[PDB]
C-alpha cells in the first residue's frame, strides 16, 4: 500500500476552450480513479499561461485588461505559473477547484509549459511531495511551448536557474525576468525531484511530445481524449512499481 | 593563438544599461581614426520624455579609452495627434544590434513600438536608423499598412542586421507573419534617398523580400540570425539566415539567391530543441575561394560516457564545394549547459597563415558562469575542432543576467594597423565591452 | 464553391468559434466542417453568393484571419 502524489497541471490558454471541459472530467475521473491504487493517496492542482511580455501579448490597456478583447470575448488576464492547491486528500476540494477553471489567452501558438513544469517539480515546499511515494506531475495541453532562447525576442536574455520562486500569491516572480527553460534544465531537475512526467495531448501534437518523451528519462506520452481513462491506465500501471 | 588576453582596452557603460551587448567597428573614410562602435539597449540617454531608451556610443581605440553617444536621434517620441503618441522609444532597446560598413553605421531598436495610423494600437514593428557620412536617416521596412500578426506588425525588424559587399542592407525581422519570419534587403541609396522625415511608410521599389507562407511555417522564426556570402559562384553575396524552430523545433537553415531571393539551400539539425539555427555565420574556412557555413545549436545534448544526456551545444561546419554539393562536419561543445555555439564570429586570418580563423563562444561556460571564447583555426581541410586559444571572463556576476562574456563579438578589422585583425567581445552583463589585439 | 478560414495562434479557437456560430446562423444549411484538428473551418457547397458576404464578414471583423476561396 505504496504512497501516491499525483500533481495536475493546467493549460488556461485560448487554445484549451475546445479542450478544457474533458479536461475537467478528466480531472475528476483521476481522483475517483486513483483512490483505487492506495489509502495512501494525495492531490495537487496547479495552471499556466504564458509570459506577459510583447510580442507574446499585446500591450494596450484594453488588451492588457482582457486579452480575448475584441473577438469579442471576456477571459482572464495572461499570467506565467501559478500554484492553487498543496496536494491533498481532500479530493472533494481538488474537484471544487479543477470545475470552476476558466479561460486565459496569450497571441502565439506555443505556450509557457516548461515554466509551470519547472516550478511545480522545483517547489517541494509548497506542492507539499511527499518523501517516499511516487510523483507523478501531469501536464494537459494542445500545444507546443517555448523553451530557453525563444524569449530573446520579448527582451528576456537572463537564463533560467531552476530555482523555485513562488511569492505570497502562488505566482511565479520571475516569470518577466527569467528565460524559459530547457529541456536539458528539465531533465536535470526532473531527475532530481524523481518526478515522473506525463504529456496529455491532442493528436496533431502527439508526435511531437514523444519525440521530447525519448529525450526525457521517465517521461511518458498519451492522448487527451473524451474516453480520458486512457490516460489513467498510464498512471495505472506505472503504480505496480516491482 | 596570438590574441593579447593580458592586458586589453576594456570600455564601461553606465549601469543597467547592457553596454557591451553588441559590437562591431567604426572605420571612417580616408586616414581617419578607428573607433569601436559599442551598443547598450537600456542607456537612459538624454532623450526628453524617453526611459531606457537605448544608444550607441562611441569608443576611442587611440587613447583616453572615453565613450560618447552617437546623435542618431536626439528628440523624444513624435505624436500622432494631440495627446496621441505616435511612437514608443522607452525601452525600444536602439542600440540592441550594430552594423557598419566603411562609414557607414546602421543601428536598430528590435523593441521599439509604433502606433498603426489606422488604431490606437502599439506594435512591436521595429526600427532602424542609418547615419551615412553626417546624414541620418529613419529607416522602417516593416512599418508599413501591412499590420497585425499576419502582417508585419509584430515583425521587429532590426532583430538581425548585415551588409552585403554589393551596398546592400540585410535585415531580418523573426516575428513576421505569425513568427514564420522575413528576410528584406535594400539598397543604400534608396534608403536615404527616399528618406521624408514626415512619412512613415517608405516603399522601396529596389526592395527584395521573402513572403508569407502556409500556417505549417508559423513559429519558424526566419531571420533570426543572418550572414551573407557567395554559395551559387555568381559574384553577388547570397543570404544566409537561420530558422531554429522549422521542423518542429529541430531548426533548419535557409540559403536565398543575392539577386532574386530564391532558395537554393536548406540545411537541417538532428535533434529536438538544439535551437540549431540559433545563430549563422560565412567565411571561407579553408582557402577553397568558396564561402562555407557555420550553424550554432547551442542547446544540443550529447550522450555522455555514462549514456546519459546533457547539453553542451553544438556547431555545424558545412564546407562548399565547387560542384555544388557540401562537406559537413560537427563540433560540440566542451562544457555542460556553456552553450556552446550560441555566438559565432569569423576573424578572418587572424595568424596570416592563409586561411581564415573563427572564433565560438560559450557564454555561460567557466567558472561562476563568467563566460568563455574559444579561438579556432582554419585549414585546408576544413576547421581544426580543437581550439588554439581561450578566452576567460574577468568579471563577478551580478544579480539578473551573469556577465556572459562571449555573448556577442566581432573581429576581422585590424584596428591598430599592425597587420592582424583584431577581436571585440562583449559582456554586457556587467556593462562592459573588451578589445583584444591581435599578435605577430 | 468552396471557403477555407485559416485561423492562427492561440486564439484560432476562439475566432474560429466566432465565426463558426456566425456561419450557422448565416446559413445552417452549408456544410460546415472543422479541418486541421480546429485550425480551419471550411465551408463547400456554395455558389459566389456567400462568397461575397462571409469571407468578407471575416476579413473586416477579423482582418489577421486568412481566405482563401475556389469556384468550379
Ligand atoms: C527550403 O525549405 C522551404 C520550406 O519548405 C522550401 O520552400 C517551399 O517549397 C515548396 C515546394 O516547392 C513550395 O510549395 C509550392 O507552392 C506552390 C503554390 O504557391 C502559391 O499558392 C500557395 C497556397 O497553396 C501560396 O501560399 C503561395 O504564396 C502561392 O500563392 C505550388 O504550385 C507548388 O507546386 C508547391 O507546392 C513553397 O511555396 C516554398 N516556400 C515556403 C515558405 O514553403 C524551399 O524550397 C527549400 N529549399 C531547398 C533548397 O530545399
Ligand atoms: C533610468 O531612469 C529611471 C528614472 O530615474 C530609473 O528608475 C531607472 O532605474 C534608470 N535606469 C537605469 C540607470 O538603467
Ligand atoms: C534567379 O536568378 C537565377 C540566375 O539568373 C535564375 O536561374 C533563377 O531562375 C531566378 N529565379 C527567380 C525566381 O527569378
Ligand atoms: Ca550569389
Ligand atoms: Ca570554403
Ligand atoms: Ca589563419
Ligand atoms: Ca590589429
Ligand atoms: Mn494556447
Ligand atoms: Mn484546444
Ligand atoms: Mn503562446
Amino acid at each position: 500500500d505504496y504512497p501516491v502524489d499525483l500533481y495536475y497541471l493546467m493549460d488556461l490558454s485560448a487554445s484549451m476552450d475546445d479542450d478544457l471541459n474533458t479536461i475537467k472530467e478528466l480531472g475528476s475521473r483521476l481522483s475517483k480513479e486513483m483512490s483505487k491504487l492506495t489509502s495512501n493517496f494525495r492531490l495537487g492542482f496547479g495552471s499556466f499561461v504564458e509570459k506577459p511580455v510583447s510580442p507574446f501579448v499585446k500591450t494596450t490597456p484594453e488588451e492588457i485588461a482582457n486579452p480575448c478583447s475584441s473577438i469579442p470575448y471576456f477571459c482572464l488576464p495572461t499570467f506565467g505559473f501559478k500554484h492553487i492547491l498543496p496536494l491533498t486528500n481532500d479530493a472533494e476540494r481538488f474537484n471544487e477547484i479543477v470545475k470552476n477553471q476558466k479561460i486565459s489567452a496569450n497571441i502565439d501558438t506555443p505556450e509557457g509549459g516548461f515554466d509551470a513544469i519547472m516550478q511545480a517539480a522545483v517547489c517541494k515546499e509548497k506542492i507539499g511531495w511527499r518523501n517516499d511515494s511516487l510523483h507523478l506531475l501531469v501536464f494537459v495541453s494542445d500545444a507546443d511551448s517555448h523553451f530557453g532562447m525563444d524569449s530573446k525576442l520579448a527582451g528576456i536574455v537572463c537564463p533560467n536557474d531552476g530555482l523555485c520562486h513562488l511569492d505570497s500569491k502562488n505566482e511565479y516572480s520571475m516569470s518577466t525576468v527569467l528565460e524559459y527553460p530547457t529541456i536539458g534544465q528539465l531533465i536535470d531537475k526532473l531527475v532530481q525531484n524523481n518526478v515522473l512526467l506525463i504529456f496529455a495531448v491532442t493528436q496533431e501534437q502527439v508526435h511531437l511530445y514523444e519525440n521530447y518523451a525519448k529525450l526525457i528519462p521517465g517521461a511518458t506520452v498519451g492522448l487527451l481524449q473524451k474516453d480520458s481513462g486512457n490516460i489513467l491506465q498510464l498512471i495505472i500501471s506505472a503504480y505496480e512499481e516491482l | 593563438f596570438n590574441l593579447d588576453v593580458d592586458s586589453p582596452a576594456e570600455y564601461s557603460g553606465p549601469e543597467g544599461s547592457y553596454f557591451g551587448f553588441a559590437v562591431d567597428f567604426f572605420v571612417p573614410s580616408a586616414s581617419s581614426r578607428m573607433f569601436l562602435l559599442v551598443g547598450a539597449p537600456k542607456a537612459n540617454t538624454t532623450q526628453p520624455g524617453i526611459v531606457e531608451g537605448g544608444q550607441v556610443l562611441k569608443c576611442d581605440w587611440s587613447s583616453t579609452r572615453r565613450c560618447q553617444p552617437i546623435e542618431f536621434d536626439a528628440t523624444g517620441n513624435r505624436d500622432y495627434a494631440k495627446d496621441d503618441p505616435l511612437e514608443f522609444k522607452s525601452h525600444q532597446w536602439f542600440g540592441a544590434s550594430v552594423r557598419s560598413k566603411q562609414d557607414k553605421i546602421l543601428a536598430c531598436a528590435p523593441l521599439y513600438h509604433w502606433r498603426t495610423e489606422m488604431k490606437q494600437e502599439r506594435e512591436p514593428v521595429g526600427t532602424c536608423f542609418l547615419q551615412d557620412g553626417t546624414k541620418t536617416v529613419e529607416y522602417a521596412p516593416c512599418r508599413s499598412q501591412d499590420i497585425d500578426a499576419d502582417g508585419q506588425g509584430f515583425c521587429q525588424g532590426g532583430f538581425s542586421i548585415d551588409f552585403t559587399k554589393a551596398d546592400r542592407v540585410l535585415l531580418g525581422g523573426p516575428g513576421s507573419f505569425y513568427w514564420q519570419g522575413q528576410l528584406i534587403s535594400d539598397q543604400v541609396a534608396e534608403i536615404v534617398s527616399k528618406y521624408d522625415p514626415n512619412v512613415y511608410s517608405i516603399k522601396y521599389n529596389n526592395q527584395l523580400a521573402t513572403r508569407t507562407a502556409q500556417a505549417i511555417f508559423d513559429d519558424s522564426y526566419l531571420g533570426y540570425s543572418v550572414a551573407v556570402g557567395d554559395f551559387n559562384g555568381d559574384g553577388i553575396d547570397d543570404f544566409v539566415s537561420g530558422v531554429p524552430r522549422a521542423a518542429r523545433t529541430l531548426g533548419m537553415v535557409y540559403i536565398y539567391d543575392g539577386k532574386n531571393m530564391s532558395s537554393l539551400y536548406n540545411f537541417t539539425g538532428e535533434q529536438m530543441a538544439a535551437y540549431f539555427g540559433f545563430s549563422v555565420a560565412a567565411t571561407d574556412i579553408n582557402g577553397d575561394d568558396y564561402a562555407d557555413v557555420f550553424i550554432g545549436a547551442p542547446l544540443f545534448m550529447d550522450r555522455g560516457s555514462d549514456g546519459k544526456l546533457q547539453e553542451v551545444g553544438q556547431v555545424s561546419v558545412s564546407l562548399q564545394r565547387a560542384s555544388g554539393d557540401f562537406q559537413t562536419t560537427k563540433l560540440n561543445g566542451f562544457e555542460v549547459f556553456a552553450r556552446f555555439g550560441s555566438a559565432i564570429a569569423p576573424l578572418g586570418d587572424l595568424d596570416q597563415d592563409g586561411f581564415n580563423d573563427i572564433a565560438i563562444a560559450a557564454p555561460y561556460g567557466g567558472e561562476d558562469k563568467k563566460g568563455i571564447v574559444y579561438i579556432f583555426n582554419g585549414r585546408s581541410t576544413g576547421l581544426n575542432a580543437v581550439p588554439s586559444q581561450i578566452l576567460e571572463g574577468q568579471w563577478a556576476a551580478r544579480s539578473g543576467c551573469p556577465p556572459s562574456f562571449g555573448y556577442s563579438m566581432k573581429g576581422a578589422t585590424d584596428i591598430d594597423k599592425n597587420g592582424y585583425p583584431d577581436l571585440i567581445v562583449g559582456a554586457f552583463g556587467v556593462d562592459r565591452a573588451i578589445l583584444y589585439r591581435a599578435r605577430p | 464553391c468552396v471557403v477555407r478560414f485559416v485561423f492562427r495562434g492561440d486564439l484560432a479557437e476562439l475566432m474560429l468559434r466566432a465565426v463558426k456560430d456566425h456561419l450557422k446562423k448565416e446559413g445552417p444549411h452549408w456544410n460546415i466542417t472543422s479541418t486541421n484538428n480546429g485550425k480551419e473551418l471550411v465551408v463547400r457547397g456554395i455558389h459566389e453568393s456567400d462568397a461575397k458576404r462571409i469571407a468578407k464578414w471575416v476579413e473586416k471583423r477579423f482582418p489577421r484571419v486568412h481566405t482563401e476561396t475556389q469556384c468550379d
